[PDB]
RNA sequence: AGCCAGGAUGUUGGCUUAGAAGCAGCCAUCAUUUAAAGAAAGCGUAAUAGCUCACUGGUCGAGUCGGCCUGCGCGGAAGAU
């Protein structure tokens, strides 16, 4: 137990958290100081964005039960998993914003429920509309 | 001794000579000769160098992985080079070469004439700074060692010979 | 590249208000009325945190920050001083409806955003400071 | 350098190391922490 | 000044430098100028003027001795 | 859940004890009840690890000897009087 | 300095100090430096190292010294030859056997209990070793 | 181990003090954000500033960390033909 149980019940929620998403980004997170990410984190939450830090092995095993399986084929390096639940792109867009403003903050791979969208494709999600315009 | 578990890989264009103990190692850099201890066995596998410990011997491991660091840092004299930066600080101290010999003025009333060893190489880009290139990565630490030496960096003002990289730890007088 | 905490409507005197710009070189009189400015339009007497980063290249910047919660604290409880035994003295009584306006005001400068979070964090700055909580 | 019968790490930063079958006590910090056992 | 065991009471800034009052005994203030510029590169002046009594500490009044 | 293994011993005395001390066991004695005493020997660091815990004086302990549990509880320790070490203990049938 | 107020006789034997301690537990505290060698404490050892551990506790919980300084140990005067009867009485010592309890303490954490015996234990001719209040 | 990052917001916790801003001392002992960040284990400053540590993420890819008994060794260890 101890901290093997902490890493058990740590792996549940973000599990549940990720069959209850939408839309799915993990970026790279490095050079990044507490008080430009701690802006980021805000932003997210007014926007509904849950986004967690954890070990790469934690969170390979913790999107195998999650549609993403194709996600968590890289998982290199420092990793921001962005569960963009509410609209879907709320967390792609804030990522992009935030990549130009702070450097060294690189987007890298996100997932468009199934379909594994690169660093050079991410527009798609960034340009993608609100749900509500049927009318 | 888990640094001699790694293997050092031998680049292209540079050969290995193995007679025992004794090695010999020529680059584009230079050449460079080592006898090795008795007690570590070297093998030249596939185009890299692997170490161990002879049976029989209670220092072994160790004994092989001071090996492999100085083929290490043999491999790289030959392939690259070695480089030291030396600073002089103080009002009037400067520095020159002639050919493998620095003369120096450190506030004395003699000048300074280093002579510098076989394979070592200063030049002087300004007056107030050396830089040592060479193959050995010993001898060029033992030049730079000695060229501080000549007149080690001083406390209170940080007037001397020190290392570019190093930082001098300085003091404060309260003239009592 | 500096900060301060001038009094607000203080800006005027400068016991170390000239000093601190006389070092860097900035003119005291353009940053007074500024400052007066935000100063007089807010609660005159209190000290206001600010931000002034001159950049060296001659420039002139200042983001004041909301008072303190010491003082805020402080002059809602009617004290002028603070707790020299905050678990014995314990002297100085707040209320749980006064950390509310208070936790408005500061909302801009922490991170949670839940009110009640806020005021948590500022009654846990109560308790440090020795305050009678209910 | 200190010489005593008992050498001690004073700070963090004291590292012990054994050099000749001797002690001494060497601080990359302080010179005044540096001891040999004699 | 804390050497001199005087009671240091402010430490007023100034566009110029720095203005210091302390409360020193005039014993122990004897010969001052001189070590006041050698602390400072001779760059910094010192105004000194009688201010109230205090009881001297006992190894002083035991000196003290007619 | 406190269960000690146990062998009954062969020779009393003091230089049997003693022997016992320095091949790492120590004596102790069972009694009370109908039955008559019983003289055990048995392993010096185990118990010590299992006495090391404040619970060993309160639970009822069990013995393994000869195959056979007994139920017990510890009613008497003597220490080494400067080092960590159990000279006897006395035992009494729960 | 520890000494009897009265006693039955100022003088007496050397006398031995064979044999095993009696006092080995913890019995008022829950800490105790607990003598592992032989020897004598004299009363100004005694008190010194009760000095140098209430200095360390900070004047917290509380102390007991477990042994008392009740031996008279004379001394014949400087250039004076043999015999012409004892000398006289010059300091008091307490006999002291393995596994004896010197001093023992409660109401302080024994991280800095610790800290406070191995201060006084610097002050004793004997070796000590630290020791805890055990249920039995 | 190392190496690359972060190490924060109320806040300069309160008292005392010329100054006490994590780090003179005295009383607590939080919440907020978190992956994590002590109302601080250091250095440093008159006080600031600044350099750290704990802690966490990345990298690395096999064992590793201390406490207890016990054997043999080391220093402590300077005299006169
Ligand atoms: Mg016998
Ligand atoms: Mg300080
Ligand atoms: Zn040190």
């Amino acid at each position: 137990a101890l901290n093997l149980q902490d890493k058990q019940a740590i792996v549940a929620e973000v599990s549940e958290v990720a069959k209850g998403a939408l839309s799915a980004v993990v970026a790279d997170s490095r050079g990044v100081t507490v008080d430009k990410m701690t802006e980021l984190r805000k932003a997210g939450r007014e926007a509904g964005v849950y986004m967690r830090v954890v070990r790469n092995t934690l969170l390979r095993r913790a999107v195998e039960g999650t549609p993403f399986e194709c996600l968590k084929d890289a998982f290199v390096g420092p990793t921001l998993i962005a569960y963009s639940m509410e609209h879907p792109g709320a967390a792609a867009r804030l990522f992009k914003e935030f990549a130009k403003a702070n450097a060294k903050f690189e987007v890298k791979a996100a997932a468009f429920e199934g379909e594994l969208i690169p660093a050079s494709q991410i527009d798609r999600l960034a340009t993608l509309p609100t749900y509500e315009e049927a009318i | 001794s888990r640094v001699a578990k790694a293997p050092v890989v031998v680049p292209a264009g540079v050969d290995v000579k193995i007679n025992g103990q004794v090695i010999t190692i020529k680059g584009k850099n230079g050449e460079l000769t080592r006898t090795l201890n008795d007690a570590v066995e070297v093998k030249h596998a596939d185009n890299t160098l692997t170490f161990g410990p002879r049976d029989g011997y209670a220092d072994g491991w160790a004994q092989a992985g001071t090996a492999r660091a100085l083929l290490n840092s043999m491999v790289i004299g030959v392939t690259e080079g070695f480089t030291k930066k030396l600073q002089l600080v103080g009002v009037g101290y400067r520095a020159a070469v002639k050919g493998n010999v620095i003369n120096l003025s450190l506030g004395f009333s003699h000048p300074v004439d280093h002579q510098l060893p076989a394979g070592i190489t200063a030049e002087c880009p300004t007056q107030t700074e050396i830089v040592l290139k060479g193959a050995d990565k010993q001898v060029i630490g033992q030049v730079a060692a000695d060229l501080r030496a000549y007149r080690r960096p001083e406390p209170y003002k940080g007037k001397g010979v020190r290392y570019a990289d190093e930082v001098v730890r300085t003091k404060e007088a309260k003239k009592k | 590249y500096v900060k301060l905490q001038v009094a607000a409507g203080m800006a005027n005197p400068s016991p170390p208000v000239g000093p601190a710009l006389g070092q860097q070189g900035v003119n005291i009189m353009e940053f007074c009325k500024a400052f007066n400015a935000k100063t007089d339009s807010i609660e005159k007497g209190l000290p206001i945190p600010v931000v002034i980063t001159v950049y060296a290249d001659r420039s002139f910047t200042f983001v004041t920050k909301t008072p303190p919660a010491a003082v805020l604290l402080k002059k809602a409880a009617g004290i002028k001083s603070g707790s020299g035994k905050p678990n014995k003295d314990k002297v100085g009584k707040i209320s749980r409806a006064q950390l509310q306006e208070i936790a408005q005001t500061k909302a801009a400068d922490m991170t949670g955003a839940d009110i009640e979070a806020m005021t948590r964090s500022i009654e846990g700055t109560a308790r440090s400071m020795g305050l009678v909580v209910e | 350098m200190k010489v005593r019968a008992s050498v001690k790490k004073l700070c963090r930063n004291c590292k012990i190391v054994k050099r000749d079958g001797v002690i001494r006590v060497i601080c990359s910090a302080e010179p005044k922490h540096k001891q040999r056992q004699g | 000044l804390s050497r001199r065991r005087g009671m240091l009471k402010g430490q007023e800034s100034e566009v110029t430098g720095v203005k210091i009052h302390a409360e020193v005994p005039l014993s122990e203030m004897f010969g001052y100028a001189t070590q006041l510029r050698s602390l400072t590169k001779g760059r910094a002046s010192y105004t000194m003027e009688f201010l109230k009594y205090d009881e001297a500490p006992s190894n002083v009044a035991q000196a003290v001795i007619e | 859940m406190f269960t000690i293994n146990a062998e009954v011993r062969k020779e009393q005395g003091k230089g049997a004890s003693r022997r016992l001390r320095a091949a790492n066991k120590f004596p102790a004695i069972i009694y009370g009840g109908k039955e008559a005493p019983l003289a055990i020997e048995l392993d010096h660091d185990k118990v010590m690890n299992m006495q090391a815990k404040a619970e060993f004086y309160s639970e009822v302990l069990t013995i393994v000897v000869d195959g056979k549990e007994i139920k017990v509880k510890a009613q008497d320790v003597q220490r080494h009087p400067y080092k960590p070490k159990l000279q006897h203990i006395d035992f009494v049938r729960a | 300095m520890l000494q009897p107020k009265r006693t039955k006789f100022r003088k007496m034997h050397k006398g031995r100090n064979r044999g095993l301690a009696q006092g080995t537990d913890v019995s008022f505290g829950s800490f105790g430096l607990k003598a592992v060698g032989r020897g004598r404490l004299t009363a100004r050892q005694i008190e010194a190292a009760r000095r140098a551990m209430t200095r360390a506790v900070k004047r917290q919980g509380k102390i007991w010294i477990r042994v008392f300084p009740d031996k008279p140990i004379t001394e014949k005067p400087l250039a004076v030859r043999m015999g012409k009867g004892k000398g006289n009485v010059e300091y008091w010592v307490a006999l002291i056997q393995p596994g004896k309890v010197l001093y023992e303490m409660d109401g302080v954490p024994e991280e800095l209990a610790r800290e406070a015996f191995k201060l006084a234990a610097a002050k004793l001719p004997i070796k000590t070793t630290f020791v805890t209040k055990t249920v039995m």
